[PDB]
């Protein structure tokens, strides 16, 4: 426990701006699947890891873009022949595939990328797809009207989900695929600051303690 | 020294200031013909009346009170009737909180207004039901006021628009609230934007026992409008 | 065509780069902007808001009894009421405030502060206090006479019920200077301590106990640099439905 | 209702037109109500007259025009699994026999 | 069955334009072949999948370009050595190859691409090759004059066919090739709108029900 | 020559991108346009019909 | 950098930390490259420091607490595979935008430690 | 897009080259300069001392 000092001279103000307070491309999903549920489905919620959930709940309303980067690292359970993947983005109102060889992967209307393993990782940016003017982080209301609706789910707030599939046919080798997704918020406009949370989180759906 | 607004008038206050929450007034929907294009009826003379609520009791062991502002007026008066048979509204509010004690009482309140106050249940994995939120005119009570019933501390709760009622100096507070929502018009029976909450930081005391020190809350919708119920053909 | 060659560092992925990207949905118009009140553009508009601190730094003070100190009628003169170690990163009265949570995300801080007290007694009650400020060199004073020779103000109760005390300058860092994973705490800059000048005088009708509340707010030259991640919550615990998305 | 299946969000105003295909001699009256999206469908003629009605007969004109002011809609897939949340029922246009 | 609402404010008109109503690059062919019919032949009709056939039959005449993208995903029935493919485009009046090693693959006059597996996928755009001024989607006539012609086949409407071949010699490994073709119509000019079809399709040649 | 480096997202295939392409048949003149009556340019000209 | 925690195990939760910068490079690519700005909190790097960080009587002589930069950590991302392989890492540092002050005589006797100037 | 081709000597690593690099920490302001006395700019100012 050595107690030191150093004088500090600074001039910068433009480092605490909200535009470059949240532009850091944190990890948001990490899930494996074995191919021999044979695919990766993930809703595009942001409150999955508590390092970025607490930082994002200082504000009430904010507005941004997505900038998804999918990084796939394969293995054989020695060399793998030229694997090709598909990463289809399914918004609301379009149906999600339930099986690997479904007819929903052939749907033209929703956007899809086709990237090899040997390439640099895939990258698409997703526009602001709320039907309000901003994402309500905290919603003090009920989607379900009558007496039984889940508290604090805004029906206008949802984005979609993305689905990742090995394109190739059944091969005599069986391999394990690990998918990591990095999201980088762009063009931030944040409103109405709020006090930060001290007690630890208990669920993904609500603010219990 | 009186607030004559329409039909009623809260008279004989102490000197007070219209501290606007943030920097704006109601504004009356400047230009949106792209949404709900039946022009809003905009009632103005028959809603603005200072609906005074019930007087609440402040004792030594009391712990706090909260009201949901579009919810506290759903069953009261002319604003309460327009919530039925209309499904879109747009209004800002005005709040006047006034307690009254003599020169031998001591204490302090924090009158804060919280936008989008999503509550939380203590020590369980179940979200709060419909009956723990839509309490109504009677309001509620903080179970754990130090964490504002959602984990965010009370020491940092002065980031919201707030005033202090310090019984040594004053006994009145006044907050004006603009339209704080992402959508231009909202649904009154299932969404509650603001949440008026008053919390005694320093509890009261006197030589005798449990003086009431009753408090009064008065709410008035500022620049309200609704959808159109009358059309040509 | 044009002749090219690849540099080293071609095809990597920094998590801090800034380049353009292929839009997933062209020819899509988002919902237009609306004037939502209360836009924040810089995070130095958050630290300048006042926010109360925890004066009652004793043990076994559980709940919202930490925000106040009692000064009873039966209190002898020249007895120290409290002191605030002016340390943001350390556990004390300034840990859980508004300036001490935004400046966890950043590493280096340097600026001036502004403290405000407020008295919450009855209207009749009078008396005096004294409020010292110790510069970062010397140590905390223990008696009233050795504390009067510093920088003090003599504040009473009957005239004003709020005071303002400008703190001139602070600074800080984290100093991981060795080979292994060690922590070197910054030295303790400053103190603000308070002694009882005269006794509390109440009438026969008011209660004999009063209370104080302290506030804090940074000034307009408080600066921050080198963003890091805050340890405030805890690493990770059991989330009840941790994979809602997958199924 | 077939072009607006390809798109997700719709919002606009409509225009309804009726036409009577009886003989030249025949007469009589009808009444045509429009219910705003809040209230429910009226069941009797008297409780429907207090809404927005027109009283159309047969001998004078054989076609009428009824402007619908505003509609809106979406699809609202808001949960974790594959669920469907139907939009609430906006509006009604009902018709009673006057004479 | 939760019934929700949200107000909607919009201004855009330029999303329902015909130029970006049909520019979405839907899948049009998917067929496998084993190499050890050893190649992939496909006429360039567009009414093969009913997701894009119904969308294309709202109009009577339209005029566009092709933008073909061939995406080949191989397997060995573990590593495959450097496979090279050929994708020859055969218009009308030129002969189609009937065997893999025919002399029609060496024909200079018709255009061909030579792409490896490890590359990004191949891509050629094909001009408007009708000899009318627009593609007749619905043709109310007979090509065959006398009494026996197939109803509704326009002889001016045809485009061609493309043929995909493994270039390499006979190797001691035998592998399975899967070919997917994505067509993206460019520079749309559509005339004379028609009501959309409700009853399901019965054949590829005609409009039965 | 000019010095380059590749971004991430290089060599993929979005189904919604817009880029130029190598023409399969250059020096080929298509049949010229003709005024065919009843051109629709926007699909809001279809929904306005009774 | 300083103030952020270093990972102690390969699968720690400190590799997922968003705040510090990371690159993701294959073996088959050309080698990785990042440039690092001047991260002292003085105005220059003190090569020779005639003082004590530790104040009292026991501090290491000649360690400037303002002089440190950070440390970098390199990890195989992939899962446990049935083959086991050996990785060799080389790091090349190239100083840019030099501004040097106060020249000193060069050292003749050989070095004895990495911490201090013994002989 | 623009048509390219790679030269020989593409993707190597000279230890004496001079090219730009991706900054590890953008939006970071270093401590500003100060007039420290005795700046040497050329190493022929060292050999001229007795």
């Amino acid at each position: 426990a050595i107690q030191t000092r150093t004088v500090i001279n600074q001039h910068g103000v433009s480092e605490t701006l909200v535009e470059n307070f949240l532009s850091r491309a944190a990890l948001v999903s990490k899930r494996s699947f074995e191919y021999k549920k044979n695919f990766f489905k993930w809703t595009i919620n942001t409150r999955s890891f508590v390092q970025l959930r607490r930082k994002l709940e200082l504000f009430t309303y904010l507005r941004f873009d997505a900038e998804i980067t999918i990084l796939t690292t394969v293995a054989v359970n020695v060399g793998l022949p030229d694997l090709t993947l598909q990463a289809m983005f399914v918004p609301t109102g379009a149906l999600t595939p339930e099986k690997q060889d479904s007819f929903h992967w052939q749907s033209g209307s929703n956007a899809s990328v086709f990237f090899k393993i040997s390439d640099p990782p895939a990258r698409i940016t997703i526009p602001f797809m709320c039907i309000n003017s901003a994402y309500s982080v905290f919603y003090d209301g009920f989607a379900g009207f009558e007496k039984n609706g889940l508290y604090g789910i805004n029906p206008a707030d949802t984005i979609g989900n993305l689905c990742v599939r090995i394109v190739n046919e059944h091969q005599p080798v069986g391999f394990t695929v690990t998918v990591r997704v990095y999201m980088k918020p762009k063009h931030i406009k944040a409103w109405a600051p709020r006090p930060p949370r001290t007690l630890p989180y208990m669920s993904i759906a609500n603010a219990n303690y | 020294l009186q607030l004559k607004l329409g039909n009623s008038a809260i008279v004989t206050q102490e000197a007070a200031n219209y501290c606007c929450a943030y920097g704006e007034w109601p504004n009356y929907l400047p230009d949106h013909e792209a949404v709900a294009i039946d022009k809003p009826t905009q009632p103005e003379t028959a809603t603005d009346r200072f609906y005074t609520l019930k007087s609440v009791k402040w004792e030594t062991g009391s712990t706090g009170w909260w009201w949901k502002l579009p919810d506290a007026l759903n069953n009261i008066g002319m604003f309460g009737q327009n919530v039925q048979h209309h499904y879109l509204y747009r209004s800002g509010f005005l709040i006047h909180v006034q307690c009254n004690a003599t020169k031998f009482h001591q204490g302090a309140l924090l009158v804060v207004a919280i936008p989008e106050h999503q509550r939380g249940a203590h020590n369980t994995n179940t979200s709060p039901g419909f009956d723990d939120i839509m309490k109504g005119e009677e309001g509620g009570t903080f179970n754990h006021p130090y964490v504002l019933d959602d984990g965010t501390s009370l020491a940092c709760a002065t980031i919201f628009p707030h005033q202090w009622i310090n019984l040594r100096t004053n006994n009145s507070a006044t907050i004006v609230l603009p339209w704080m929502n992402a959508a231009p018009m909202d649904f009154p029976l299932r969404h509650n934007q603001w949440t008026l909450a008053i919390i005694p930081v320093v509890p009261l005391g006197t030589r005798t026992t449990s003086s009431m020190v009753p408090i009064t809350v008065s709410i008035a919708p500022m620049c309200c409008e609704f959808n159109g119920l009358r059309h040509a053909i | 065509g044009v002749p090219t060659y690849l540099l080293p560092g071609s095809g990597q992925f920094l998590t801090t780069d800034d380049h353009s990207s292929a839009p997933a949905l062209p020819c899509f118009n988002p919902t237009p902007e609306m004037h939502i009140p209360g836009q924040v553009r810089n995070m130095l508009e958050v630290v300048q808001v006042e926010s109360m601190m925890e004066i009652n730094n004793t043990e076994s003070a559980v709940g919202m009894e930490r925000l106040k100190v009692d000064i009873s009628a039966l209190t002898d003169v020249d007895q120290l009421l409290f002191n605030i170690p002016l340390d943001i990163q350390l556990d004390g009265p300034l840990r859980n405030t508004l300036v001490g949570n935004i400046s966890r995300y950043y590493t280096h801080w340097s600026g001036s502060l502004e403290m405000t007290f407020m008295f919450c007694g009855s209207f009749m009650a009078t008396g005096k206090l004294i409020l010292c400020y110790t510069p970062p060199g010397g140590s905390c004073p223990t008696t009233r006479e050795t504390a009067m020779l510093g920088t003090h103000i003599v504040w009473d109760f009957g005239l004003q019920s709020s005071v303002t005390l400008i703190i001139p300058w602070i600074s800080g860092s984290h100093y991981r200077m060795f080979n292994n994973d060690a922590k070197s705490t910054n030295a303790n800059v400053g103190y603000v301590t308070c002694f009882m000048q005269t006794n509390l005088i109440v009438p026969s009708e008011s209660s004999d106990t009063c209370s104080l509340i302290g506030f804090i707010a940074a000034k307009d030259d408080f600066s921050l640099r080198l963003m890091r991640d805050s340890p405030d919550i805890g690493q990770l615990d059991h989330l009840h439905a941790a994979e809602a998305a997958y199924q």
